[PDB]
């Protein structure tokens, strides 16, 4: 009927300042599978990210893993912005690199 | 392979 | 082992937007390998895994088919839904299927799938005797009652028994170079002091396939899930998977906590501390 985006934002590998890397925006648990999702730098748009694994589970919640590409950096602020009508307004994670 | 709805509806 | 080939169907109305989305996906085990979407620049049968590039024009024409037959029952399906549940037709609804079949390590058939959901509920199911149905509402046993009549079944487990298996079969060993691969987590411990005078111990599984894993945490020989906090298991987008277990230990007494990690990947357990 509705459930709620669970999101995990994340790095494809250990995160190191100087070596590039993919950062994750992975958003699952949800319903109804119309859902917004944006990744933002330092609050700014990202130009280039994908999106992919558009399906769904067993429970059949669905999911979704938006990335693009990055160098991890000591002054940058990396977030993903889900948009969904389970809630009222969208939902901003930031990036926790050692989460 | 995947599976036929065979026109069998709800 | 087992494996899998498994097939997630959606059909989602649109009365604002036009005729109903209708999507179809293959999966052998956590690998998508084929899709189908409906708004589409020529809506098709696509690959998504290397391994199916290997299949002729009929292989890709024949299940573009098969989703254009699909897609037809499911407007339908949306329509009669609408007529059971005496719902407006303004209102945007969804309609799932996941079909499919997990074979054993003999080859035999371990269970088949043929089941749906409308707006995320459970609907109607092939329970695993693939004979009978099993609804939950008193619309989808109107559903039951329809096919129960017609012998929806013989065919849907003929196709559980037979086409699945076969294609699974040929998949699995024609994608071996990834299907058939195990890689074993990479694993570690983090300490962080929390603020309240406490340690967070987080336990990290990094680069593992499949995805499925077993990750714990110990005191002495106690299995202590009241003070364990887990992630749910996700994709590192190149094939491989990630997850986290954490506990929240007294500072001084780290020693005696431990974090377990069981995959298929892996000779033995692993077992971990700080």
């Amino acid at each position: 009927i509705q459930k709620t985006p669970q999101i995990q934002v994340y790095s494809r590998h250990p995160p190191e300042n100087g070596k590039p890397n993919i950062l994750n925006c992975y958003v699952t648990q949800f319903h109804p599978p119309h859902i917004e999702i944006q990744m933002l730098k330092n609050g700014k748009k990202i130009p280039k990210v994908e999106m992919s694994d558009m399906s769904f589970s067993k429970d059949w919640s669905f999911y979704i893993l938006a990335h693009t590409e990055f160098t991890p950096t000591e002054t940058d602020t990396y977030a993903c912005r889900v948009k969904h009508d389970s809630m009222a307004e969208p939902k901003t994670v930031y990036w926790d690199r050692d989460m | 392979r995947g599976p036929g709805r065979a026109f069998v509806t709800i | 082992g087992s494996h899998s080939l498994r097939y997630f169907v959606t059909a989602v109305s649109r009365p604002g937007f036009g005729e109903p989305r209708y999507m179809e996906v293959g999966y052998v085990d956590n690998t998508e390998f084929v899709r189908f979407d409906s708004d589409a620049e020529n809506p098709r049968y696509e690959p998504r895994a290397r391994w199916i590039e290997q299949e002729g024009p009929e292989y890709w024409e024949r299940e573009t088919r098969r989703a254009k037959g699909n897609e037809q029952s499911f407007r339908v399906d949306l329509r009669t839904a609408l007529r059971y549940y005496n719902q407006s037709a303004g209102g945007s609804h969804t309609l799932q299927w996941m079909a499919g079949c997990d074979v054993e390590s003999d080859g035999r058939l371990l269970r088949g799938y043929w089941q749906f959901a409308y707006d995320g509920c459970d609907y109607i199911a092939l329970n695993e005797d693939l004979k009978t149905w099993t609804a939950a509402d008193m619309a989808a046993q109107i559903t039951r009652r329809k096919w129960e009549q017609a012998g929806a079944a013989e065919r849907d487990r003929a196709y559980l028994e037979g086409e699945c298996v076969e294609w699974l079969r040929r998949y699995l060993k024609n994608g071996n170079a990834t299907l058939l691969r195990t890689d074993p987590p990479k694993a570690h411990v983090t300490h962080h002091r929390r603020p309240e005078g406490d340690v967070t111990l987080r336990c990290w599984a990094l680069g593992f396939y499949p995805a499925d894993i077993t990750l714990t945490w110990q005191l002495n020989g106690e299995e202590l899930t009241q003070e364990m906090e887990l992630v749910e298991t996700r994709p590192a987008g190149d094939g491989t998977f990630q997850k986290w277990a954490s506990v929240v230990v007294p500072l001084g007494k780290e020693q005696k906590y431990t974090c377990h990690v069981e995959h298929e990947g892996l000779p033995e357990p692993l077992t971990l501390r700080w």
